[PDB]
Parts: structure tokens; C-alpha cells; sequence
RNA sequence: AUUCCGGUUGAUCCUGCCGGAGGCCACUGCUAUGGGGGUCCGACUAAGCCAUGCGAGUCAUGGGGCGCGCGCGCGCACCGGCGGACGGCUCAGUAACACGUCGGUAACCUACCCUCGGGAGGGGGAUAACCCCGGGAAACUGGGGCUAAUCCCCCAUAGGCCUGAGGUACUGGAAGGUCCUCAGGCCGAAAGGGGCAUGCCCGCCCGAGGAUGGGCCGGCGGCCGAUUAGGUAGUUGGUGGGGUAACGGCCCACCAAGCCGAAGAUCGGUACGGGCCAUGAGAGUGGGAGCCCGGAGAUGGACACUGAGACACGGGUCCAGGCCCUACGGGGCGCAGCAGGCGCGAAACCUCCGCAAUGCGGGCAACCGCGACGGGGGGACCCCCAGUGCCGUGGCAGCCACGGCUUUUCCGGAGUGUAAAAAGCUCCGGGAAUAAGGGCUGGGCAAGGCCGGUGGCAGCCGCCGCGGUAAUACCGGCGGCCCGAGUGGUGGCCGCUAUUAUUGGGCCUAAAGCGUCCGUAGCCGGGCCCGUAAGUCCCUGGCGAAAUCCCACGGCUCAACCGUGGGGCUUGCUGG
């Protein structure tokens, strides 16, 4: 599988850093949330806590999935600002 | 039947003034009573969160607001129901961001990014006078303020006049009358956003406003409302348009 | 007052058993591999709305005219009904043959990628047809005038591979 | 597709009606694989009756106090504050300034919100919770003691209202308005409170204006009936006053005799109004449940309190009519809210999960609540895209034998998806196997002159017409044609219909000229000249919400759907 940034953009006022990001898997399933935050954090230096993904989508016939992620100064603005569902569902938290 | 007054507002009967979607869901925000109308006007939070994308839900935006992250006319603002409206001036310090607030051609209202320097400072429109207690002069402006002036110097101001000021501290400079070769701006009507200068007045009985007729630097001329047709510059323009 | 509802896209014929009708959509159905009636009609009556706006247009004065005028006309260069240099009067020499040329399942016989048309039918239907790149499984999709150079197979499926049984019994026919 | 076909005669040409053939809505028979989108589903009869559970709360940074742990922290209730007048349901009543559009209020009210200019001084009081004692079957409720406040009251000062006499500073198209000076009088504010801290945050009262929302007025516009022709008596106006937030016969006292009407008043019938919808080549005809804007109602009817706002669906009082609990003294309730039930009928769903998204109220905020909203469940509701196999050889006339292939769909699984799920999307294993019917078969009208039964019986039949012993017309069998996950039956609307005719019909003989004349309103009106510019024409300013309709581009695989922009619709009003 290869993951392709496509843009990156920044928020100072609540303190992140937005990235959407493609994934190219041309034969094998839509990948997991695990594997493709240890490919982001390998590639763009980052911590593998004080990093979120909101969403991995499939389309009709691509083998290109898309994705939305975050990743926080510090892990108390995380907390505050994110709610706790996407959290969980990462597992970041235990509920 | 309806006992009282209204707090909702659907989305289908929301103003044409708006870049919204409308058949995405049934509810939107219902702005409070303020400064400006309803049909020249629009929210914080669809500004926080449509036009610029600092947020994605209302949860977010609230809590920069209420943080102070963000002014309008040099003033702090934490309710995400207040209307912001024309010539009016959205400020984030934390981005260097400085905003312009106007319309279209169109008839719908954008944001025109300007300078540091251009922020400070905002236009108003003398819409009508009042003689107060104490002997004082009361203008009353195009975004429902008041200035206070005294009587010696009555004669300075009128009905149509525009007036420059330092937003936060309020003080006066750089009156701009109305005459017949000064630069205009019309707000609304079907020439909106249009630009020239002024080349006659009419008048007419019985309750009917008053016309204008304005040429614009091609050469064509246009004729509108003398309450549409704000007054900017003497022969070229004091802001950014 | 009444809201809105979702109306049909196709029309039916005003009687329903004459002769020369039945036999004329008879043929066609038939060379042309078709399920119903209704994608005949529908197609038909795609030709019928552009038959229409160009009656209306022609002789109309104003400036909206000219724009769908021109609307019109780029649009059916697009689809890869007309030519460049065309005019308002080549849209009644029209024929619904045309439109019925303009689809997957034809294009994908005349090019050489199915021995027959039913045989491009499954194919489409079973997801082995890539268009620039896309799966598309509709049949009837009235391909554009730039993607009908980049119609292939798709890479997972085994007609991509050039010594597939199937693949070389279609290579057999050219 | 600006369309025709069958039927009066032994045969013919006409008029004229009936039927067929197209589309949309509601009920319904037989049959049924799978997805996506959407403003669909107790509207028609009973605005009939309802068992159970939910549908409106929040603030501990307003105040005192109880409990649990170390003055602090957690939790509960009470007093107090804002809200509950929005949102949600329905179509009874209403032919009306109720609705639409243009205008107006110089004749009016407005808590939450914004701007500006100014203020927070001095005293007093009670009473819930808490403790003692209780009563009543309950619903509900008594006495005594103690206490606090952003609770209540009082003085003062600001300020509010009336009147009279002057000055003319302001706005405006125009001052019974605002401002200045004087005079005589009635009513009459406030919480410097809370928090952090060694000044900042949230707040209290007055005034001038705006915004938001409403009340009132006006011009234009839109059903049927003459087997309904005269109606009205505070009825129409005036003078003077009361009352209202405010103009006003809204009401009162007095003076007059007016007001509406054949261009149809009054009366009676039906009916929420529009944007919109169905149909048609178009003119036109018909409807107005679902989504938006406005109005009205909460078992029928009447009346009030609190509040900025109610004569108040989940708050009050009474009468009528219905039902329930009771210890028989007395008490309580009305789903046209979500689900669920009875009844009525031809006729309409689960007594499910969540406040994560969109929004509202409360709160400095964090945040809580919401049967609104969102999400799934059941249903031949509407629209879009597909499936029920393909290839080659051979034999027949689309089928069969043979040999290979594919996996949309099906069976099972891993990820993503999701508030959590499900479905959907990507991948893997198996395997042509897991999936066509309904109506018709004499002509109109496409398709059998084939076979067996019935024998003027039984039955068919929109219409014409078959059937009385070789039935192409009944019943069945085998074949065939139309549409196709759909196809038929009943009722309603448009079209067919130039059978309602402005476009666009007819009246010697087929339906149809008054028995004939004179004339009122009304409609139609000879030729030239001068004027005006009301109708009419052109150009331009301000309005006719959004959704809906047409076109192009872009985003969900294309589409249906959504978005950006450009046009129309809004049957029109108005300033030059």
C-alpha cells in the first residue's frame, strides 16, 4: 500500500495540523487505521499519540481510498477539543 | 396559533444574502437583533465555519469565540448569533488575517482581505439627526449607532454624508460630503457593487425617495436610490474595494 | 398546494399495436441486443428534447438564445454526435441510431473487445471494463468523444491477461 | 405525432351521441431477485373515544442549609432567576382586509440584542428549607420556633406624564412631533451584587435611537345560484366626550336622514388562502393532504390571573355532555404530540436506538435536556441503474447434446464504515447455480381457420356482436402475440371533443329566429383640422421570498440527487 499526502494545511486557533492524504492498494482490501498511522507518523515525523484519524473511505471501483487525519500540539487540547467517539474508535482512550 | 414571537429558522426561508446550503438540513441559525438588518447581515459561526474552515462543527467554533481569537470593529465578540454586515471588518491577530465585509454583484455578501493599516478604520453613513437634552446633536448611522456632536458645529453634518473613525476608540476624521463629483459605492438594488461618481439629484412629492444618476469610469451611466449610493472617496476611493 | 414529484425520463407510444412501430423496434431491439422497450424509448426521447430545444432556439432573438445555441452544440461534440464545424440545422438530420452507437455495449463490440454484444453486456455487467480509469458496470452510459480511447480491461480480471482462454477465442475472430 | 378508428341502411352521404386507443391519482386480484436517491404512508368516513410509557428544562460564579470525605472537595433538596406565548399536530369553522401584491402609521407596543450619554446614596421586613407536634383513605394540607438573598417595602435624587404662555435650534415632501425658557401639578428607579486577584470577567437602573417581532389602515386581484329582489335602524354621517398601546360607532349623549343594490345587494350552498400540481401542440380545463410562507383551532361554549408577549394543547373557573379512583365524607381526566389500542370504513406502519450532526432554551463557561431532529424496522409510495448467463461445435426451428468461461446476484469470512450497529465500498474461498409472470388470442387491435367437451343450456361481451350438434368468438389442451418485476380490474380528472367553439361551432328541411313593431341601459359607430396625452408603444429606477421549471459546468461509478452560475415563473404593482 502507498500513501500519497495530497495536501497539509494549519489552524492556529484550535491547534493542528489537517491532512488529507491518499492510499493506493491495487489488489488487497481497504487497509487498516493501525497500519496507516504508522506509515504517517514514519513519513511526516510525527507522534504516534496526538494524532487522530476521522475517516478512511473506499469508492465504487478505485483501489484508492482517501483520508482525513489531525495531529495535535498536545495531547490536552486533544482531549478538549476532540469528542471522544473518535478517540475511542483509534484507541486513544479506554472508554 | 401563534401567541408571540418567533426564535426558529428554517433553512428554505433563510435570506438570498447567504452562501448556504439549503437542502442539506432543516435548521439554521437564527440571528439575534443588532446593529444591522436581517437581509444584510450574517452570522459569526458561518463565517468561523463555511467561508474560512477554521471548524468543521459548531461545538469548535463556539469555543474559539469564546476565547477571544476573534474581533469585530476592534471589539471581542462571543456570541455566535451576533449579524455582522457591511463595511464592517473581521480581525484575527493570531493569523494576521484582516477581512473587508461586502457584496457582490450578485447581491451576496464576501470577504475582501486588506491590510493592517485599512483595518483601523471604518466608514459610516449619516442616516438621520436629532436634537437630544442638554442642547446636543444625536447622528444616527447606517449600523443603527449613534454619535454625539455639539451644536456649534451643526451645520458640518447632514443626512447623507459619510464619516470616517478609528473603530475601537471611535474618533471622527475625514468628513466626505455628498456632491456632484464625488465617488460612490451602491449597497444594494439591481447595480450593486457598482462604483462611480455622482453627476445628478431628483427629487419627487408625496413620500417618494429621492434618485441619483452615477457614471462609472467606462463612461455609462445608471441611475438608482439615494439611500443605496454610499459615499467612499471625494475623486478616489479612502478604502479597498 | 401540492409539492414536487419525480417524474419518468421515458415515453410511451400512443397506441400500442401497429405494425410497422413493432417491427421497426423489433429490429432494433434485436440488433442491437436490448432488454426492454424502455431504454428505445428513453434514448428516443433524448433525441426528442434535443430536437426540441433547437426548434425552439432557431429564430429566437436575445442573447440567452445565442449562449444555449452554443450549449447545445458543444455538448453534442462532446457526446461525439457532430462535428467542429456544425450549425443548428445538422441536429434534425439526427437519428436515434446515433445515440443507440453512443453506448458501452456497442463500442465495446465494434472495438474488439467482445465477440458479440451480449458477450460485452456480461462483461460490462461483471466488471472487467475500465473506462479512462474507472469501473463502470452500466451498459448504457453513452461514452464521451475523449474517453473512447481509453477503454480497456480492468487489471484485476482475467481477460487482462493476453493468453486467457476466452481472450484468445475473442482475438480469433480479427 | 397540431392523428384517428367501430356502431342507425338492402346499399349511400350527413348530423349526432355511445364506445375504443394515451396519461396522472386512490382502492384492489395474481405474481415478485437485488441495490441507490427522495419533500411518501389514519388526509377522504368519526375535529370519534383513549389503557400504559415518553414529548420542557436549566443555573451551585444569586442565598442559607444538610449529608459524605479530607477551611476545601463531591452530592441532594429548598428559596430565587430566565424559559415554558417557540418548536410539534390537524383542517372543524371562515366567502372575510382571511390571503397575495403594492404602500402607510406625522395614529402604536416590544423582555433577550447593539451604539451612545448618564447613575448605583440612606434605611427596614418577612418567610421557605431546618427543629417540635401533626391531621386526611387519598388528592392535598394546619400550628409554633429560627434564618438568608441578585426576595419584598420605604425615603431621597434622577427621570415619566398632563396643561398654559413664549423662542424657533432638528428632521422631514409636509409637524397636534423633537430641542430652549418660564409656570401650576400627579406618578416615581436601581443589585457595585458575585468571581479571580494584588485591576480583569459576568452583571443592576434611566434616557435617545435602531434592530427583532407584532397590532391597525388603505388601493388593486381571485367561486356557484334570480324556482333567492329589495335590505339596513348604532343602521350611514356630524358635534362633544369616554375608553384603548394606539385612529376609529369601538361604546355613550345630542342633531340629521342617510348607506348597499340588475355592472346583482341581501340570503342560501360549497370551501382554509397562496407559492404550486396534473393534463394538453398551444390556447385552455381541473385540483390545491404531504415540503415553504400566512391564518385558525386544542371535547362544545363562555370567562379570567401571571407575564415584554396568552384569554394560554402537556397551567386556572363554571355550565353541558362522557369516563375513572373511593374507606361514600370526597377527589381526578380529555393524544387534532411520538409509538400503541377500540370504533368507523373500500382505505394507511415498531408500544425500537441516540442527543454524535443540524438547531432551540438555560448557563461566564465546561456542559445538560429535547418522541424537534437524526438513525435503523415494516410497506408492490415515486424515480434512477442492473439481474434471472456467455462462448464455440453439431442437430433443429429460440431450443437440445457436447466442451470450456465469468460471478453482477447467492452462501461464508477479514477490513473500512457507523454515536453504536446495519446496509454500502475494497479483498478472499465456493459454485451456472439461487432467481418470470400477468393479461390477450372474431373485428376495432399484434397475434390459431389446429384439436377435445357443451349443444339458445352453461357462459362470453367497454361497443359491434358469439352460442339453437363439424362454435376460429364459451371451457380446457397444445401453439402464438403485448408488456415485462411487473401485469390486469373498479371509480375520479385532463385529452380524445371544432360535443361549450376569443383563437374555433351552429339555427330553410337534422336540436335551434321571439308572432310583429317602437324604444331604456349597454355594445358598435361617417370625412378633414387644432389641442391634451387617459388607454396603447419604447427606455429606465424600486418590488414581485426560497424550493419548484430550462440550460451548461463540477461532486457522490454514470444517473436519479446535491452544488456554482445564467435565464424564466411570480397571470402583476409602482416612480420618472
Amino acid at each position: 500500500m502507498e500513501i500519497k499526502v495530497t495536501e497539509i494545511r494549519e489552524n492556529k486557533l484550535l491547534g493542528r495540523k489537517e491532512i488529507y492524504f491518499d492510499v493506493l492498494h491495487e489488489g488487497e482490501p481497504t487497509p487498516s487505521r493501525e497500519a496507516v498511522k504508522g506509515k504517517l507518523v514514519a513519513m511526516l515525523d510525527l507522534d504516534p499519540n496526538t494524532t487522530v484519524i476521522q475517516y478512511i473511505r473506499s469508492y465504487f471501483g478505485s483501489n484508492v481510498s482517501k483520508g482525513y487525519a489531525k495531529a495535535y500540539e498536545t495531547r490536552e487540547r486533544m482531549l478538549y477539543i476532540e469528542p471522544e467517539y473518535i478517540l475511542v474508535r483509534d484507541g486513544l482512550v479506554q472508554k | 396559533a401563534r401567541k408571540g414571537p418567533k426564535r426558529h429558522l428554517k433553512r428554505l426561508a433563510a435570506p438570498t444574502s447567504w452562501y448556504i446550503h439549503r437542502k442539506a438540513y432543516k435548521w439554521a441559525v437564527r440571528p439575534s437583533p443588532g446593529p444591522h438588518s436581517m437581509k444584510t447581515s450574517i452570522p459569526l459561526i458561518y463565517i468561523v465555519r463555511d467561508y474560512l474552515g477554521y471548524a468543521k462543527t459548531a461545538r469548535e467554533a463556539r469555543k474559539i469565540l469564546n476565547e477571544g481569537k476573534i474581533l469585530v470593529d476592534g471589539r471581542v465578540r462571543k456570541d455566535y448569533k451576533f449579524p455582522v454586515g457591511i463595511m464592517d471588518v473581521v480581525s484575527i491577530p493570531e493569523t494576521g488575517e484582516h477581512y473587508r465585509v461586502l457584496p457582490n454583484r450578485i447581491g451576496k455578501l464576501i470577504l475582501h482581505p486588506i491590510s493592517e493599516e485599512e483595518a483601523k478604520l471604518k466608514p459610516f453613513r449619516i442616516n438621520n439627526k436629532r436634537m437630544v437634552k442638554g442642547a446636543k446633536v444625536q447622528l444616527n448611522l447606517h449600523d443603527g449607532s449613534n454619535h454625539l456632536v455639539s451644536l456649534a458645529e451643526k451645520d458640518a453634518y447632514k443626512t447623507s454624508y459619510t464619516v470616517i473613525m478609528q473603530v475601537p476608540e471611535r474618533q471622527i476624521v475625514k468628513v466626505l460630503p455628498f456632491e456632484v463629483g464625488a465617488y460612490v459605492f451602491v449597497t444594494q438594488g439591481k447595480n450593486v457593487a457598482r462604483k462611480g461618481k455622482i453627476v445628478e439629484v431628483r427629487q419627487f412629492p408625496m413620500g417618494w425617495p429621492d434618485v441619483v444618476t452615477i457614471e462609472d469610469e467606462n463612461g455609462e451611466l445608471f441611475d438608482t436610490l439615494k439611500e443605496y449610493a454610499f459615499v467612499i472617496g471625494k475623486d478616489k476611493p479612502e478604502i479597498s474595494l | 398546494g401540492d409539492p414536487k414529484r419525480q417524474r419518468k425520463k421515458y415515453e410511451t407510444p400512443s397506441h400500442p399495436w401497429i405494425k410497422e412501430r413493432l417491427d421497426r423496434e423489433r429490429v432494433l431491439k434485436r440488433n442491437y441486443a436490448l432488454k426492454n422497450k424502455k431504454e428505445l424509448w428513453r434514448h428516443e426521447t433524448q433525441l426528442k428534447e434535443f430536437r426540441r430545444r433547437a426548434r425552439r432556439l432557431l429564430a429566437a432573438r436575445g442573447k440567452q438564445a445565442e449562449i444555449e445555441r452554443q450549449q447545445l452544440l458543444q455538448r453534442l461534440y462532446r457526446l461525439g454526435l457532430l462535428p467542429a464545424d456544425a450549425v443548428l440545422d445538422d441536429v434534425l438530420s439526427l437519428t436515434v441510431e446515433d445515440v443507440l452507437e453512443r453506448r458501452l455495449q456497442t463500442i465495446v463490440y465494434r472495438k474488439g473487445l467482445a465477440r458479440t454484444m451480449k458477450q460485452a453486456r456480461q462483461l460490462i455487467v461483471h466488471g472487467h471494463i475500465e473506462v479512462n480509469g474507472q469501473v463502470i458496470r452500466s451498459p448504457g452510459y453513452l461514452v464521451l468523444r475523449e474517453e473512447e480511447d481509453t477503454i480497456t480491461y480492468a487489471k484485476g480480471s482475467p481477460f487482462a491477461k493476453e493468453g486467457h482462454p476466452e481472450r484468445m477465442v475473442i482475438e480469433q475472430a480479427k
